């Protein structure tokens, strides 16, 4: 599995995702060491969180709005 | 030989390298096989023996794809010469009637065993030869007996021997199927005066002899052109005098004295009904059990009557 | 793509090829097409690589040479137009319209 | 030299290889033949030049392309069909069948990304993930993680080079590497004051580099003995690592 | 939106280019500045093969060779949307402006020295 | 200061009139039909003309501005007119009529596999 996220850096629509990733990385490669994480993106996108499944096997959810601690269930609800 | 992906193209000049040499060509047949054959970029050796005959091939495509060669079946080298640089070669050859030069043997059975040995000698992929419906080894047309010779001998050398072996054709100026109907003074053969079998017609032949000449697997196969649905006789005459002239006027003549006109026809300046044509009156398809067709090369040959409309249709009264 | 051949024709006078792809190949150059013909179609270009060595170098003793290449019968110019070469080097004896050489002596 | 004469010539907008830059170049075609290429304007990436290999890649285009698939029976080496060469791709995958952890692809030299997307996501298709570099044994993560871009690549500015006040390169000669960079190496150290050195390959380039060793110890020597006072003490520096 | 006059299938298939004509580096002088330019690309299995006979290239784009000349880019793209394409716009570089005091030869305490 | 087959070029506002004009014109279209099979001798039927004017007429259903209508109107009628006499020629005329299948051979299945 390998798990992939793009953030906008405009303040709206991406400070939770901005203050989630500013602390949760050291959460997820020392949750899931063999799981690969990237985030790559800075310009004007929407926020959506992609994980991929081992075998060919995409999924997604978009991550609208909360402060934070809902973007990491919505997260863990991508693992399920 | 090998090559790239299939065979049907969307453009002229799209062209594909393939080098094909058609025997004959300058009559019947081998019009249609190489109007399909330069249309999508092929060279054609077209080699031939009338200098006027040959012009009308020339406009199927625009360069290097049409090509003129001096060959005589008499001469070794000059077949020889025609197929050194060939990747594959058909030869539609042998005439309906012997000339004042020619047996029926060695018009499709020596004739075809120098050209052969050409191909031999040349190691070229993919001979096909056609022969004729009914080939058999059996006397009573002696046309038959030497297609079936021919068949022979083409299996005899060169295991890439693809016959096919077409069914009474049907297309634009049919020699002797629909220019006895269409011209017709008086067509008055056939003793038995029914009992023909199976029209194809001449571009579905072309279709067949094209999907054939280009893909693999297909070496030492031979093909038998099925008619698609009908195998009719000649009350198709009838359908051919649905056309309101209905001047078709058979008169069932008796067998030996409808000779002397055959044995007339050697004396003529013109071919005009030569006795194997009168033989094979007799015979119907034997259609063989066992030979590939438009189903297992993927086509589906046209029927007879709703073409027919189309391919007679100067000849009306008003 | 085959085997055959008919020994009747190099590349020019000159033996080998004239310039930087220029092949003399017949059966890349299609040898489909060359039947029944005589092979005295035009092979006439000389291959001017072998006319600078029919040309002798010429001399002059100043420092730069005119070259022209016109006639002295033509009432009209006619020659390369007028380039100025230095013979300073041996070995730039090139004039770049027509191939004659001058040497400084 | 006198191939072409510029009215004969697509000039076609194209972007450069060879080079990590992505430098501006421009190709001029005759059509199938490739003639010359000329470095198009483009202010910020390497604003009026090119790369001299990347001058000429024309005649090494047109020399010995590979036209056809080819297939070995074994050091006997025959062009074959386009789909024959597909279906004994196929069939010899049958024949390993190599499912878990293995077929390894490998990211070549000079490609598109979207030939290395199909490729990823055909091998995660296939089904496992092996994909490394050309790198000799760099079969393992470039110790920066793909995680948070600005850590992997250039992250300054290339213009924003000749507004460095000191940089140092380590484990490079970028006249080796990305010329044109080098050359907004030299239009900075021209027009401003640096303090530059390089740390690790011994290299001529024309801007007085002061080299500090080819080891790594001589490296931490060097961070924690001056530079630590340079870099913190100048304004904007930069810090530039070889591949 | 049909086309009205445009008897290909060409508002459907092919990927057209906008782009400001670049600034040549060989000759100095700027008139291809001033355009704006549709070209239709050669994303083809046409795209101008070899002939065999002669040796030109004989291409199989019927429209292989045209260019507009435009004025504005949003008239430009006004347009292509108006006879309806899938076009890609590509924005131009200017070059930037840096001051050249001709004096620019003289120095203090300073290794490198130029013409 | 003549005409044909009475020609007139003048559009009007309303969709509502511009659909009776185009299905007053579809009506001639379709009527001369065995006049075309007359004058042209094609091989195929009358029905297949027939089917083949409505798919030319189904082919722009849905086109919106009454403002392209009127020259798609104009193409309509205008071609009628350049087929309602000789001014057509059987070769030009056979531009409109994909008939035959086997001039192409085993081609495209429009899959991904055979564009190679
Ligand atoms: N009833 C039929 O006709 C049927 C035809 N076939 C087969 O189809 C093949 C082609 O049919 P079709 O198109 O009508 O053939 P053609 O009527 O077109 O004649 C074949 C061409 O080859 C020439 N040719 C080749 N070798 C010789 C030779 N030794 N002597 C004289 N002429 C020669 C012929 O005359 P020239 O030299 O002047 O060019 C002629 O131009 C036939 O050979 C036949 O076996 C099979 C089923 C029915
Ligand atoms: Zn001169």
């Amino acid at each position: 599995r390998e798990i992939r996220f793009h953030l906008c850096q405009n303040g709206s629509s991406s400070a939770p995702l901005r203050q989630f990733v500013k602390n949760q990385i050291g959460a997820f490669q020392k949750a899931n060491p063999s799981t690969k994480v990237l985030v790559r993106e800075a310009n004007g996108v929407k926020p959506i969180v992609f994980a991929r499944f081992d075998h060919g096997h995409e999924s997604k959810i978009g991550l609208d709005v909360s402060s934070e601690k809902e973007v990491a269930e919505r997260v863990k609800s991508l693992i399920e | 030989g090998k090559t790239l992906i299939a065979k049907g193209t969307g453009g002229r000049s799209s062209r594909t390298g393939y080098t094909a040499t058609v025997f004959g060509a300058n009559g019947f047949l081998g019009s249609y096989l190489t109007a399909k054959l330069a249309k999508h970029g092929t060279t054609v050796v077209v080699p031939y023996r009338e200098e006027m005959a040959k012009r009308h091939l020339k406009v199927t495509g625009d360069l290097g794809v049409v090509n003129f060669l001096e060959m005589d079946l008499r001469n070794l080298e000059s077949i020889d010469e025609a197929v050194r640089h060939s990747d594959i070669v058909v030869n539609l050859i042998g005439r309906e009637y012997e000339t004042k030069n020619f047996n029926y043997y060695d018009v499709h059975v020596e004739g075809a065993r120098r050209i052969a040995e050409a191909v031999k000698k040349h190691n070229i992929a993919r001979y096909i030869h056609v022969s004729a419906f009914n080939a058999e080894i059996d006397s009573p047309s002696e046309f038959n007996h030497t297609k079936g010779l021919g068949e022979q001998v083409t299996k005899d050398i060169v295991p890439w021997a693809t016959i096919v072996r077409p069914a009474p054709m049907f297309g634009r100026e049919d020699k002797w199927f629909l220019d006895r109907m269409a011209r017709s003074p008086c067509l008055v053969s056939a003793n038995k005066f029914q009992e023909t079998s199976n029209p194809v017609h001449v571009i579905d032949v072309a279709a067949a002899l094209e999907r054939i000449c280009f893909d693999d697997s297909t070496v030492a196969q031979t093909f038998e052109l099925y008619g698609p649905q009908k195998f009719t006789q000649k009350q198709i005459i009838d359908m051919v005098s649905e056309t309101l002239r209905k001047e078709v006027r058979h008169i069932e003549l008796p067998k030996a004295l409808y000779q002397a006109y055959t044995k007339a026809t050697q004396a003529i300046w013109w071919p005009t009904y030569s006795p194997d044509q009168v033989e094979r009156q007799f015979l119907s398809q034997k259609i063989d059990p066992s030979a590939k067709t438009f189903n297992d090369l993927d086509l589906t040959p046209m029927e007879l009557p709703d073409l027919m409309f189309k391919l007679i249709r100067p000849y009306r009264v008003n | 793509i085959p085997e055959e051949y008919t020994k009747q024709a190099p590349n020019r006078d000159s033996t080998w090829a004239p310039a930087q792809a220029s092949k003399t190949e017949i059966y890349k150059n299609n040898m489909v097409r060359f039947e029944q013909k005589d092979l005295s179609k035009q092979p006439m270009p000389y291959a001017g690589i072998e006319l600078i060595a029919q040309q002798p170098v010429r001399f002059v003793h100043g420092n730069t040479a005119v070259c022209d290449g016109a006639n002295h019968n033509g009432p009209g110019a006619q020659g390369h137009p007028k380039i100025f070469i230095n013979v300073d080097a041996p070995g730039s004896h090139a004039c770049q319209y027509c191939g004659t050489r001058y040497e400084k002596e | 030299a006198f191939r072409a004469r510029p009215w004969e010539l697509k000039k076609t907008e194209s972007i450069d290889v060879m080079d990590a830059v992505g430098s501006n170049i421009r190709i001029d075609s005759k059509g199938v033949e490739v003639m010359r290429v000329i470095p198009r304007v483009h202010e910020d990436v390497n604003e009026e030049w090119i790369n001299d290999k990347s001058r000429f890649a024309c005649d090494g285009l047109k020399t010995q392309r590979l036209t056809t698939p080819l297939i070995r029976v074994g050091d006997k080496f025959v062009n074959a069909t386009w789909d024959d060469a597909l279906s004994t791709i196929a069939k010899a995958y049958q024949q390993k069948a190599p499912k878990g952890d293995e077929f390894k692809a490998v990211a070549g030299a000079l490609v598109e990304v979207e030939s290395m997307v199909a490729l990823k996501d055909m091998t995660n298709a296939l089904g496992s993930e092996n994909t490394t570099t050309d790198t000799p044994n760099g079969n393992s993560a470039p110790a920066h993680g793909i995680t948070f871009r600005s850590n992997y690549l250039f992250n300054s500015s290339i213009a924003g080079i000749e507004d460095a006040d000191a940089i140092l390169l380590v484990g490079t000669n970028p006249r080796r590497e990305a010329a044109v960079m080098n050359a907004r190496i030299r239009k900075a150290w021209l027009r401003q004051e640096l303090e530059i050195a390089s740390v690790g390959p011994t290299l001529d380039a024309t801007f007085d580099v002061a080299e500090l060793g080819n080891t790594h110890a001589d490296l931490e020597k060097a961070l924690s003995g001056e530079f630590g006072e340079v870099l913190k003490n100048a304004k904007n520096p930069l810090i530039i690592v070889g591949s | 939106e049909i086309v009205s006059g445009a008897p290909a299938e060409l508002s459907r298939n092919r990927v057209v280019r906008i782009y400001q004509q670049a600034k040549p580096a060989t000759q100095s002088g700027e008139y291809g500045t001033f355009a704006w330019r549709l070209d239709w690309d050669i994303v083809d299995v046409a795209n101008r093969w070899e002939n065999d006979l002669i040796g030109w290239q004989s291409s199989g784009d019927y429209m292989q060779a045209t260019q507009m000349k435009f004025t504005s880019k949003e008239s430009a793209i006004k347009f292509a949307n108006k006879q309806g394409w899938d076009f890609y716009i590509q924005e131009p570089h200017h070059r930037k402006f840096r001051v050249k005091q001709y004096a620019n030869n003289f120095v203090h305490s300073y290794g490198k020295l130029k013409h | 200061i003549a005409t044909a087959f009475a020609e007139t070029v003048k559009f009007s506002g309303s969709k509502q009139e511009l659909q009776k004009r185009t299905l007053a014109l579809y009506r001639q279209f379709l009527r001369g039909a065995p006049t075309f099979a007359d004058l042209y001798e094609v091989q195929f039927s009358i029905p297949t003309i027939r089917t083949k004017i409505r798919q030319e007429f189904e082919r722009h259903r849905f086109v919106d501005d009454l403002s392209i209508q009127n020259v798609l109107y104009a193409k309509g009628h205008m071609e009628y007119q350049e087929c309602i006499n000789f001014w057509k020629q059987q070769a030009q005329f056979l531009k409109y009529f994909p008939e035959e299948d086997d001039i192409q051979g085993r081609h495209q299945p429009s899959n991904f596999v055979d564009k190679f």
